[PDB]
């Protein structure tokens, strides 16, 4: 769980770099399918799952649109993200195994963009976040 | 992977007193119950949004024993997984769009039906054994992925 | 989340099983020690760290313990835990990752010793619950 | 492992322009935050209660620099790196008894503080390449665990 020190620093680095969140979402997914190719499958019905591709970059617009609302829903990430948990598990079929996968991703991608803003008490905050986020989203699987 | 003989010894036996028929479909339900995102694969197989209609479904029990069979040319095959099962994870990744998590998840589904067929004989050497033939069979499964 | 049904069904099953919880306990960490050796790690100080030891075997009943105490405390183990998180977090230092080993292990012992009770609802419903359980163990650790 | 010729370039850039010096301490810091179980084999270091002691600990800073060069010897023998660790994989589970998903924990701590210092630099084929690196040598460093 999120304690209050957790969730103002992910406000507080969300305040910072929110700004970007889109890029950040190109870049993310962008690394997600090169660096592990084995998630392009649930992208399949795109032609052009390939970095920085039109669908990859409006999608990471969407993605990293999610995770803005998981900021402004953070003390209780359950009930704000129950929608897109169950698009991700009924529409979607994402084995939750790949939440991690971009989590990671995302985190590399903030630390290239915001070195200095990203410390080490940024990341496990956001980290506990993240894996947060990802357990929200499992929530309507089974 | 480097196997030693009581290793090929106990994936031996228990592949010669595999009932197919009864393990496949129920590892297979199992796993799209347990892990049901599974099903992206299965949609025309008929309506799986029920554990007693998972179970009950003839496609699904069906390709639960395919599936399983796909493992005997590993055990044929035991120096030379990856290469045997190249062309699977290719089509496996190109043509079905399968997730290769998904492989570790059947896989661990299909341990445990095993296991509780065999009861006490499942002890902790064959579970490693067992678990480490399947590990090698996952790992050339998700190879091809490009 | 556990939901109703997800809680029914495993106090349904503890009913059934819960008098085999030292059995349960010295088979799991043996399963868990053998294919898995890399958990030995943290065991370094016993001398016979091998499958049914008497050690191990002690050690599994105190464990079955801690699983026998998360079901009682289904509806909120965080706080049920929070003791058993904050010994396995501060004065054992066990990567969390070990719990998902632990856990595997676990539904492998009952399948073998309670094939009947043990369907595949009653095996979601307990790898749900045995998922809270390693996440309320997680919960003093960062 | 099978490598490609721009990987090997990729891996050969990273490290010959790495300062190890900066990087190291970074990694190791961060890794004993994320991750505080690391901290179980750091027990004779001084002061690591929080955040700001174990940035500033000198202790936890020589040992991640220590790690650091740890993989030098995998860059300089990259088609041998199971047998060149296979006496550090020794060392770790019978001496140190470190727990060897540890391993995969600072590994993506390391990844995370270059990709801050090489920014725009770090692209996503660098990550793959370097990511790839590193799963092959903590997969080494696993592997005399028994
Ligand atoms: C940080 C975690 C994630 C967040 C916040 C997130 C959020 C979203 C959002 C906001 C949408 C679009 C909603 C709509 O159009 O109705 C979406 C769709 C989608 N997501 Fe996720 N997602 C995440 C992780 C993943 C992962 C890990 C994968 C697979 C590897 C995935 C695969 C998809 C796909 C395939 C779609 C549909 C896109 C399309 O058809 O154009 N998502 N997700
Ligand atoms: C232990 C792992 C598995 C093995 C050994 C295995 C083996 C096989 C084999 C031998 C085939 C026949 C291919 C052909 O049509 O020539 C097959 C087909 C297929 N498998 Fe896999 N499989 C595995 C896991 C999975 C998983 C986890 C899924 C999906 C979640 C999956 C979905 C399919 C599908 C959809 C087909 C094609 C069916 C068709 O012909 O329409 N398999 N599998
Ligand atoms: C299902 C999750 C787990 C539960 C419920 C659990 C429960 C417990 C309990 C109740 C104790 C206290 C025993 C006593 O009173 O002496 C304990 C101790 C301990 N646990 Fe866990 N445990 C779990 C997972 C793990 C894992 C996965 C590991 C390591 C791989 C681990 C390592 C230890 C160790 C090293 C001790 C101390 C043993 C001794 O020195 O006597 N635990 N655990
Ligand atoms: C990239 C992964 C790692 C590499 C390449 C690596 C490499 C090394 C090297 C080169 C040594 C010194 C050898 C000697 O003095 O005999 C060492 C020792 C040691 N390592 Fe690791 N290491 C890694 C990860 C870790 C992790 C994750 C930890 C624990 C959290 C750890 C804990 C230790 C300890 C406690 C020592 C003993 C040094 C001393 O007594 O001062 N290492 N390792």
């Amino acid at each position: 769980s999120l304690s209050d020190k957790d969730k103002a620093a992910v406000r507080a680095l969300w305040s910072k770099i929110g700004k970007s969140a889109d890029a950040i979402g190109n870049d993310a997914l962008s690394r997600m399918i090169v660096v592990y190719p084995q998630t392009k499958t649930y992208f399949s019905h795109w032609p052009d799952v390939t970095p920085g591709s039109p669908h990859i970059k409006a999608h990471g617009k969407k993605v990293m649109g999610g995770i803005a609302l998981a900021v402004s829903k953070i003390d209780d990430l359950k009930t704000g993200l129950m929608e897109l948990s169950e698009q991700h598990a009924y529409k979607l079929r994402v084995d939750p195994a790949n939440f991690k996968i971009l989590n990671h991703c995302i985190l590399v991608v903030i630390s290239t963009m915001f070195p200095k803003e990203f410390t080490p008490e940024a990341h496990v905050s956001l980290d506990k976040f993240l894996s947060g986020v990802a357990l929200a989203l499992a929530e309507r699987y089974r | 992977v480097e196997w030693t003989d009581k290793e090929r010894s106990i994936i031996s036996d228990i592949f010669s007193h595999m009932d197919y028929d009864d393990i496949g479909p129920k590892a297979l339900s199992r796993c799209l119950i347990v892990y049901p995102w599974t099903q992206r694969h299965f949609s025309g197989f008929g309506n799986l949004y029920n554990a007693e209609a998972i179970i009950g479904n003839a496609n699904v029990a069906a390709h639960g024993i395919k599936v399983l069979h796909g493992l005997d040319r590993g055990v044929k095959n035991m120096d030379n997984i990856a290469a045997t099962y190249a062309d699977l994870s290719t089509l496996h990744s190109e043509k079905l769009h399968v997730d290769p998590d998904n492989f570790k998840l059947l896989s661990d589904c299909i341990t445990i039906v095993l296991a509780a067929k065999m009861g006490h004989a499942f002890t902790a050497e064959t579970q490693g054994a067992f678990q480490k033939f399947l590990a090698v069979v996952v790992s050339a499964l998700g190879k091809q992925y490009h």
